[PDB]
């Protein structure tokens, strides 16, 4: 799954709603992402997009913004996001949407124990997409099977029900270990 | 249908006077009591096992308070086992009692 | 920054103790228009038999959901700075300019 | 004795970490690892040649290793094989996430 | 004087009487606090007895099994059979940690069977042809040592029904009082004695006199005292006409110099206490899972009694404190509700229809999910 | 994350393919099928028994895993397979550096070692526990790396010391004292204290605390003969006979938690061997 | 009494959305335990009823289309997955729809059995724009959680839908201080949102009962062929005495083999309740129990031997 | 027999410790220590 | 038949002060096990009630930091030694206890004089050691509370020093799950481990926690005895005299809906307003 700012990941676990992290409104978050990714990958765009999404959902607005907004003024994007979050907080009376001490972040709780997590966290509704590369297409296995005409070796390809390659680099690694018997097997039987 | 049949107080009187050739078992019961609902089930089995070698009848205590006081009911789940030879005595059993015990009494008393 | 929030939070604890439970929580119920002094509460117990707790429960029955949601800053688990809660609109705007 | 180590000890035995510890003891008696691998392989072959049908869920390599440890004084089960005391019934599988 | 060496902290309590399996002394009309609206919505799947009748309580073995569960040290004194039933009954008690040293077993007598003479016209039976083992206990067999160690004695009116046994019981009570004991009397009036009030008061007056603590159901209190009920007894609302606290004066006719407390029970729904200087009540839950087998409400009775015993025994100095008594009463309401609930789960429900269930050698039962099946 | 170092999770569909011959034998040996053809049918209907047999067969049999650009030996390592439902292979968090793997689209390959000779070599020479040091200079290859490091840092980070903790000079005018480490860990759970709150712990052992070479801030000496020495992180109480009556350490709950885990693991491994 | 509960607010926003808020002086740690358990029970332990299979009479597949209906078969099936129903009984039940002509087929058009009842009455199943006949067959069930559509293989005309049987949409809780000074007491508030199959107050009660049923098992007797029988103790013993020697030994208790009281009391305290226990324990061990003499070991052995010949550990070497 | 540390742990410090533990206790013990530290790190984070 | 059952699988008594038990529960439907475990662990660690020594009164001296006479130990060390003493009781209220020994050589341990209800779990625990003949007299106070560590410290009327009390009987508790699902359905097993201080057995603690939990959720079941066009109309349109209009607009009333929301008492707060005016507004509305 991926977002529009260069962020990609593979799903690892699905958990029941009761065990998911939850907000001061009671609702449970749909996805949880690692936060150590942004410093390395340099995308601060996502933080601006998640926060604006939360506002629009609450106030019933969609926003279409053209690029390079700072031409008008310094820190233009911050002024848009922070202002909109405040309006949502006031109109629907949810004070957690804009918190004056740490704007954009809130305090959430754990589903398993009911206890508050210690430091404030970033919550938002971004837009996430599902990619064409799926597990079902990827999985393959083989035992026995059809063999090629001249080389008399196994066939290549999942469609063709084939084997996998032990190539030059792999031999070298097996040699480093000193596993002669294992290697001979791959080359003969 | 049920082999066990509810009977009025008066009718029971008639039975005591008249002759009998198979053992009568009388159960005093009440709608409210929980043990008695369980008891009814076990007596019913015995009816099948004896199969016309006995008569089993029931009287509801709440309707016939006086009849009961006379035959000395002490607590609700009570069974009186009576016999044809009118010199041999009666047996009163109080409380839920296992089936094998019920069986023995009919045979040996 | 922390030293100061703690000081403000301790003052709130003290006001609840002096004023009483019904008075502190009445900022957030605006439909209660009845005396909330400790001395007013005792008089009602003598006259009608309803103690402090019963009176507090009756007050909350007059609160709007919008107002309840604003009272969550008073939660023991995740308490909010008393200054942020009561700040005016003009002041907040200056965060973004 | 540290007071609460019970679970960790149950797990070490159950997990199969015991085998790892054993391999290490045994290699502390040998200059060439490569030769020890060859000696163990030979013993396993003798065992399977002599009684073929015992094996299949009991593995020969494990048997050779358990036998070494028991000879030297540490009680190990045969072939490091442990039953599941609490399985619900036949045809039931544990989910070892 | 082996006391120092062997007595132990939880003081021993001794329950005297008859051991029986599932015996109900009596049953009278009653009312309960329930949510009437839920009952309408769940009419299809909940058993609600049509006319509600509540048993006073159960046999003394039942009170003892209950104390043991809560943690008390308990002993049962009485006589039983060495016939199979008897030996099995002793096993139950033993498995449930009730000391059985005081019980005595006899070869000739039988466990629940009383041979009776056919009697005069009108079927008036005579029960003296042969007494049953339970009511056949003699003064010689009473175990003095158990009586000596114990700081509480519990007895019921059932053991006062047979003529010889009455005598034995009164002796046990008097022996205990001297040695040092608090006597707890539970009037759980059986079926015969409901004919008239005057007769009842006279039958039990000697026992009433010898007791430090007494427990009476509300319906019994009215019967002894005189009041005739004026409550609907079959309606869909909780109205306060029921659940009345009789004023202290109505109760005062029955006091004696040695009576420390009187407990009047309306079920787990309300429990009332009367002491010489104070009077009060505590309230509870009676809307509990009920099955046809458990509708009598006997189990709650035994549980309530057990809680009152445990608490009074552990801190003896405060039987008359206003606060302790209120805390005791709340623990009792809780023990009662737990017991009625547990029973329903254990015993189960009778098969509704489509009774093709496997049958135990004596009877058949199903779980709640099963009861609630579509047709 | 929950897997141990010696284990890997293999999807069941992949396994049935790789271990088929072994399962057929089992079906026949247990006489749950008459012929090889008979068994292959049972495998297809996915009958529940096929699964009990599969589990039995793979219990002591290792498997080999490799990533595509196999730059160095650590590219291939061996694990004990654990059946999992789902279609992806689960890998331990700490083996990813060697394989140079991340969880954004990377794929891996599995091979099964058929001969006895081959099987011995894999358990004895190609498992992670045996290969914890890299070939080039001798450095550790499996060390806590990202989130795990964040957690360790937080536990040992510490507490505010002066202006940050007190507004006004302490002159004009922490408290908890605990006797055993267990109690302290307990208070954290019961919310009596926080992770960073300072505390005093009695130490019965021998001055192992890494601290600077600093002389005492104040020595307080009394007439009957006892002297109390206050250093920054410790208080040593001594008597006329020159014996150390007590030592107390100033610390935080987080520090005691890391020590305890390292210590308990050592003792646990020892008690298991026996 | 001291603890009191009430419903502070109740609202019905739509026929399919309901709301409720409740209030509860509680001691210092009690509120958190009550709140977490209630959330987990409300979102997780309450069951509901839903349509599980549909029989469309003459369609090749679900991705087809039919004339006179603006939606495909897949769309009609999705719309059905959203219908709200109320029932208290288990098992499968059958119902049908048979409207004709131009118009809209809505929830009212379903004919139901006696036990199941619809809630909304306005939910839309399909849009019909020609004079056509719509006939469908439906199956309804009560269960918990969610169902994967496992039986892809099906009888002709039958297609399954993944039902979600959860009747509570959302929940929240909050804890505040009662300001009682030294005694720290607290006030709890809970809020519940429901689909309207059941009221929030009913959900609150159902959750409490379900929780007690999960903690009550512990207070039954420990497990050590049919349950739910009054005579489980009797039948068990009948086998225990008949079946095995050394197991009959469990039946015998120290109480029956009469002993003098001083000895009996001491033995019981030291965890000895049965004979197999006494025989197992060493003679030396008896000296270990406090206030146990030399005369007593003799007494016990003398009474025991009369009762039975065996000395399992009773006999010293 | 280990040192008590009263200052922070950063990545350099963990590599030094794992190295020091491998030399004193060996690879088997170190593997168990490592799995346990991982659990603690994930939990606190 | 699908009936939940509980068994004890492991038990061990290490010292008189440490006990361990492991328990199991029968198959549970998915999702059930974790809820049951979390709650139990909370009850065991916080709801069970314990008895311990809250306050100590040493009559011999008033010095805050002075070793007195024979005793080999400090005042503070004795206070620590006293806090580590385990007791079992069923008290309601408070009680007093004392220790008095006159020993040339002393191993003060188990000399506490207690009321019959209170009991001592381990006799050997060492309160103090006296090197020279002297008379030692200490008075103590004992209480029963559910692990609530403290109240505000009270006044030191005499040399009476408070002791910080941990009232927790159970030392640790943990839970685990195994899921054994095959074919049609999944079943789970809960495993609970309890360690105790010897005041109660682990099995007893298990039962107590279950009872404590049930009483917490019983209160919910208790039953008591029984005895917009306006939005779009603005004040400008309904003619109103100027002084009243300016005043209302001052206080943020802009539309009719809003005047209705306001009440007669509320109006008298805005300044420059008059009671007669309240009548006039009523008259204007009256015409509608
Ligand atoms: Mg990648
Ligand atoms: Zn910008």
């Amino acid at each position: 799954v991926a977002g529009r700012h260069g962020n990609k990941g593979i799903i690892s676990k699905i958990l029941p709603r009761q065990d998911m992290p939850y907000l001061q409104d009671g609702r449970s978050v749909d996805m949880v992402f690692n936060p150590l990714g942004v410093p390395s990958r340099m995308n601060v765009g996502q933080i601006f997009e998640c926060s604006l999404g939360l506002a629009g959902s609450l106030l019933d607005r969609h926003y279409r913004i053209a690029p390079f907004d700072e031409r008008y003024e310094q820190e233009a994007s911050r002024k848009l996001v922070f202002s909109e979050l405040y309006e949502a907080s006031k109109q629907t009376a949810n004070p957690w949407v804009f918190e004056p001490e740490y704007p954009g972040k809130s305090r959430i709780f754990d589903g398993r124990t009911g206890n508050p997590f210690e430091q404030p966290v970033i919550i938002g509704k971004p837009y996430i997409l599902k990619l064409i590369h799926q597990v079902d297409d990827k999985i393959h296995g083989r035992s026995s099977g059809h063999y090629a005409l001249v080389t008399q070796q196994p066939l290549r390809g999942r469609a063709k029900q084939g084997g996998q390659r032990v190539g030059e680099m792999e031999v070298w690694a097996l040699e480093g270990f000193g596993v002669a018997h294992i290697l001979q097997e791959m080359l003969t039987y | 249908d049920y082999l066990v049949k509810k009977v009025s107080a008066k009718d029971i009187q008639e039975l005591i006077k008249g002759e009998r050739n198979v053992p009568l078992i009388i159960d005093f019961y009440a709608t409210w009591c929980g043990p008695c609902i369980l008891m009814a089930q076990e007596l019913e089995m015995l009816a099948v096992e004896y199969e016309s070698n006995a008569l089993i009848v029931k009287v509801d205590t709440d309707d016939e308070y006086e009849f009961a006081r006379d035959m000395q009911v002490r607590g609700l789940p009570t069974l009186y086992f009576i016999s044809p030879d009118p010199n041999k005595d009666a047996i009163r059993t109080e409380g839920l009692i296992p089936i094998q015990m019920m069986r023995d009494i009919i045979n040996n008393d | 920054r922390h030293l100061y929030k703690k000081e403000r939070l301790q003052a709130e604890k003290e006001k609840l103790e002096k004023i009483g439970p019904i008075a502190y929580y009445s900022e957030w119920v605006q439909a209660w228009k009845k005396d909330t002094s400790r001395e007013a509460i005792q008089k009602h117990f003598e006259e009608t038999g309803e103690d402090e707790n019963t009176q507090l429960i009756e007050m909350f029955c007059h609160q709007t959901d919008r107002e309840y949601r604003i009272m969550m800053g008073t939660d023991i688990r995740i308490p909010r700075d008393p200054l942020a809660m009561r700040m005016r609109e003009d002041q907040i705007k200056q965060i973004w300019g | 004795r540290i007071p609460f180590l019970e679970e960790q000890v149950r797990k070490i035995r159950d997990g199969g970490k015991l085998l790892t510890m054993d391999i290490h003891r045994l290699l502390l008696n040998e200059d060439n690892r490569f030769d020890f691998v060859n000696e163990i392989a030979a013993e396993a072959k003798q065992y399977v040649e002599n009684n073929r049908d015992e094996y299949g869920a009991k593995k020969a390599i494990l048997h050779v290793l358990s036998n070494r440890m028991n000879d030297a004084g540490v009680y190990r089960a045969e072939a490091y094989m442990e039953s599941d005391p609490f399985k619900p019934g036949p045809g039931y599988l544990k989910d070892e996430l | 004087e082996d006391i120092s060496f062997s007595y132990g902290w939880p003081p021993l309590v001794c329950c005297f009487g008859a051991a029986q399996h599932a015996f109900v002394p009596s049953g009278r009309p009653s009312n309960r606090l329930v949510d009437h609206e839920w009952h309408e919505r769940m009419k299809d799947a909940i058993w609600d007895p049509e006319k509600f009748t509540r048993a006073p309580g159960g046999c003394s073995s039942n009170v003892a099994v209950a104390l043991a569960s809560l943690g008390g040290k308990v002993a049962f004194m009485g006589k039983l059979g060495d016939d199979d039933f008897g030996q099995s009954l002793v096993y139950f008690m033993n498995i449930n940690k009730v000391q059985t040293r005081s019980v005595r077993l006899d070869s000739k007598k039988a466990t629940a069977i009383t041979h009776m003479k056919i009697g005069k016209r009108g079927g008036l039976r005579m029960t003296t042809t042969k007494p049953s083992a339970e009511d056949s206990l003699l003064k010689s067999e009473i175990n003095i040592d158990v009586l000596k160690e114990a700081k509480m004695f519990y007895f019921n009116t059932f053991s006062m029904l047979d003529p010889n046994m009455r005598l034995t019981t009164l002796r046990a009570t008097k022996i205990s009082k001297k040695l040092g004991g608090v006597v707890f009397y539970d009037v759980n009036l059986p079926f015969p004695l409901w004919e008239s009030g005057d007769k009842a008061k006279t039958f039990i007056q000697q026992a009433w006199d010898l007791a430090d603590i007494i427990e009476v159901t509300k319906q019994e209190l009215e019967f002894l005292c005189g009041i005739k009920p004026s409550e609907r007894f079959d309606t869909k609302d909780n109205d306060r006409s029921k659940f009345t606290h009789y004023p202290p004066e109505v109760i005062a006719p029955l006091w004696h110099e040695n009576l420390k407390v009187l407990f009047v029970t309306n079920g787990t729904s309300k429990i009332h206490y009367y002491t010489k200087e104070h009077n009060s009540a505590v309230l509870g839950l009676e809307d509990v899972p009920l099955t046809p087998y458990t509708s009598d409400m006997s189990a709650s009775g035994d549980g309530i009694i057990a809680g009152i015993i445990r608490m009074l025994t552990v801190q003896p100095h405060l039987m008359t404190d206003k606060g302790y008594l209120e805390r005791t009463l709340k623990y009792a309401i809780s023990c009662g509700v737990v017991d009625q609930w547990l029973q329903a789960r254990r015993l189960g429900y009778p098969p509704k229809e489509g009774m093709e269930d496997d049958v135990v050698p004596d009877d058949h039962g199903i779980k709640s999910v099963t009861e609630r099946e579509y047709r | 994350p929950s897997l141990s170092l010696h284990r890997c999770g293999l999807p069941r569909e992949i396994a049935i393919e790789l271990f088929q011959t072994f399962v057929i034998r089992g079906l026949i040996r247990q006489h749950l099928a008459s012929n090889i053809g008979v068994a292959k049918s049972k495998i297809r209907e996915k009958e529940p028994i096929v699964w009990e047999i599969l589990q039995e067969v793979m219990q002591g049999h290792p498997v080999l895993l490799n990533r595509a650009p196999t730059l160095h030996r650590l590219g291939i390592q061996a694990f004990q397979p654990v059946l999992v439902e789902g279609r992806a292979i689960c890998l331990h968090p700490l083996v990813c550096k060697g394989f140079n793997a991340d969880f954004d689209g990377d794929q891996m390959a599995v091979h099964v070692p058929l001969s006895l000779e081959a099987q011995v070599e894999a358990r004895l020479l190609m498992f992670s526990h045996m290969n914890l040091l890299s070939p080039a200079i001798g450095d550790p290859i499996s060390v806590p790396t990202q989130d795990m490091l964040i957690g360790l840092y937080v536990l040992t980070s510490g507490n505010h010391r002066g202006i940050c903790v007190n507004r006004y000079n302490p002159c004009n005018r922490k408290e908890p004292f605990f006797s055993n480490s267990y109690d302290a860990i307990g208070a954290y759970r019961q919310k009596r204290i926080n992770l960073d709150s300072p505390l005093w712990l009695r130490w019965r052992l021998d001055q192992r605390v890494i601290a600077s070479r600093e002389t005492p801030i104040e020595v307080h000496y009394e007439s009957l003969g006892t002297f109390y020495e206050i250093y920054g992180h410790y208080l040593i109480v001594r008597s006329l006979k020159k014996q150390i009556l007590f030592i107390y350490i100033r610390t935080t709950v987080g520090h005691i938690a890391l020590y305890r885990e390292i210590e308990e693991a050592i003792q646990g491994f020892s008690r298991a061997y026996s | 009494r001291t603890l009191q509960w009430k419903c502070v607010e109740s609202r019905t926003d739509s026929k399919r959305l309901y709301y409720g808020r409740f209030i509860l002086p509680l001691m210092k740690g009690q509120a958190d335990t009550i709140g977490i358990a209630m959330r987990r029970a409300l979102l997780g332990e309450i069951e509901g009823t839903c349509i599980t299979r549909v029989k469309s009479e003459k369609v090749p597949h679900e991705y087809s289309t039919i004339t006179g209906i603006q939606e495909s078969v897949h769309e009609i099936l999705m719309n059905l997955k959203e219908i709200i129903l109320r029932s208290n009984l288990y098992g499968t039940s059958d119902a049908s729809i048979c409207v004709k002509g131009p118009g809209s087929v809505t929830a009212q058009d379903i004919i139901l059995p006696p036990y199941v009842e619809i809630v909304d009455n306005t939910q839309h199943i399909a849009s019909l724009t020609e004079p056509i006949d719509f006939c469908i067959g439906l199956q309804i069930e009560r269960n918990r959680g969610y169902l994967i559509k496992t039986p892809h293989n099906f009888q002709d005309g039958s297609y399954p839908i993944d039902a979600v049987f959860m009747p509570v949409r959302n929940a929240n809780h909050s804890i505040h201080s009662y300001g009682n000074g030294n005694e720290k007491q607290e006030i709890l508030f809970l809020e519940i949102w429901t689909n309207g199959s059941l009221t929030p107050k009913e959900a609150l009660h159902e959750a409490s009962r379900n929780l007690i049923d999960l903690f009550i098992p512990f207070l039954h007797m420990e497990e050590d062929t049919v349950p739910l029988s009054p005579f489980t103790f009797h039948d068990k013993l009948a086998k225990l005495i008949k079946n095995k020697k050394k197991i009959a030994l469990k039946s015998i208790f120290i109480d029956q083999s009469e002993l003098p009281s001083r000895i009996y009391n001491c033995l019981k305290m030291s965890n000895i309740y049965t004979l197999l226990d006494l025989l197992n324990n060493s003679q030396e061990d008896l000296m270990k129990i406090e206030h146990f003499r030399s005369e007593d070991v003799k007494r016990i052995l003398g009474i025991l031997e009369k009762y039975f010949v065996i000395d399992l550990a009773k006999n010293k070497f | 027999n280990l040192v008590f540390h009263n200052k922070a742990i950063n990545g350099t410090a963990m590599k030094r410790l794992i190295s020091r533990l491998i030399d004193h206790f060996g690879m088997a013990y170190t593997s168990h220590i490592l799995d346990q530290v991982k659990t603690l790190g994930f939990q606190q984070a």
